[PDB]
């Protein structure tokens, strides 16, 4: 996307939400960031939706296919299955890429820092998913160091309600619970992100409170499975 | 267990 | 995939549709065709089902795209349209190559002969539904030639629940509607075919009878929409 | 209006 100006791949990954093209969206969006300027709030949204719809539909995949071949147990199965386990390798290994050149490093404010960590943690939190090697557990401790840098500048920086703050404890719970095998500790950081939250919705606007309140109830949704 | 969508809706 | 098993391919192909990789299906499906046999009933379906998916998909974003363009009327939005065009018109020229080289002429069963022709007209119709130039009048007639094709067969061969019979009559009757601008002839064709249909039902065991009632349901949807 | 689907679904 070398060729393609800035301002043009920002339109174009618009337009291919739009038509719900997200390997397209995604690969404009590699191209955006790779013009090495950093990303406003609405851009850093339109790279966090295009790999997340991309790496989405690739572990539902992998999920199909994992519990085939689990049943099984030709090499037909677990290769299918390998072949879709490298490509969303490759695509987390890509969003991860972007991240470390040079998304992290510039951002300097907390809603830009904290959006990046927590993008940070859930692609390691993918790679743990279907890691089984001598690396599995160093992709997981990857996954919640960053997630922990995220929650420190998070508790130091943001109101208990902002949402950016709420979705990294979500995601970052979901993480104890579903690859760190500590279910308690997921229940408890969901059930103090709620409290707390919900002690700061009266500061809030009708708009802020939409989305503090959105939220929230996935929070609550995850501690009803949960208990 | 549900983690954070792109997209409010 | 020259280096893959053709059973192999076959196998990819039903566990890519369980997860919903129409992408790969229709890759594994090119595959098998290349290996240069011909297919049997299942394996028609598959090719079908692969390619029907991912064009699909290129054309409801075709649509998108086609409807902000005509609204703004930048280059973006034309030249990103342009690019989802020109991929629609790649997978439908693999398409009408895999049917050309050498599927239509190695199928001498009635069955399998009008699959591949009720299959020609569709991605000739897919053409004409983006054509716009010198060619667009010759894109239509070819879409027509090959339905003609496929109905007299079918009228002469199978009786007029015969699935195939019955779809291609439903898509024949859309080409008629939608891309030849003949909305009687559409009506009349779904009319009639409906009609024979019907008539004829009395002849079939339960599995038969489910098929056939479905088209049939198919084509009163359009009669109720074209009336 | 509808054409056939891929799937009997
Ligand atoms: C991790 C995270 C990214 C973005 C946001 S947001 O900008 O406040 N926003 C858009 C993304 O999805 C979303 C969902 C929601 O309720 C489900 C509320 C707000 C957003 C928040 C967290
Ligand atoms: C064009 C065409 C291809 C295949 C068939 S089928 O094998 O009889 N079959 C499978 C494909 O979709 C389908 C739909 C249906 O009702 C909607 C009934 C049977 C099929 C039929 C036509
Ligand atoms: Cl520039
Ligand atoms: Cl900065
Ligand atoms: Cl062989
Ligand atoms: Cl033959």
């Amino acid at each position: 996307m070398g060729s393609m100006e800035r301002a043009s791949l920002i339109q174009k990954a618009k337009l291919a939400e739009q038509a719900e093209r997200y390997e397209d969206m995604a690969a404009f969006m590699k191209g955006a960031v790779e013009k090495g300027e950093e990303l406003s709030c609405e851009e850093r949204n339109l790279l966090s939706v295009a790999y997340k719809n991309v790496v989405g539909g690739q572990r539902a995949a992998w999920r199909v296919l994992s519990s085939i071949e689990q049943k099984s147990n030709g090499p037909e199965v677990r290769e299918y299955r390998e072949k879709v386990e490298t490509e969303l390798q490759g695509v987390c290994d890509t969003v991860l890429g972007l991240l470390d050149s040079h998304l992290i490093k510039e951002a300097g404010d907390a809603e830009s820092r904290v959006f990046y960590l927590k993008m940070k943690g859930d692609y390691y939190r993918y790679l743990a998913e279907v890691a089984t090697g001598d690396d599995k557990k160093r992709i997981i401790d990857s996954a919640r160091s960053a997630y922990q840098e995220a929650m420190d500048i998070s508790k130091k920086e943001m109101p208990p309600t902002n949402p950016i703050r709420l979705g990294l404890a979500l995601n970052f719970s979901v993480f104890h619970y579903e690859i760190a095998n500590s279910p308690e500790e997921a229940i408890s950081l969901a059930k103090t992100t709620f409290d707390e939250a919900m002690a700061d919705l009266h500061t809030l606007s009708e708009d802020s409170y939409k989305d503090s309140t959105l939220i929230m109830q996935l929070l609550r949704d995850n501690l009803t499975l949960w208990t | 267990a549900g983690s954070i969508p792109g997209r409010r809706s």
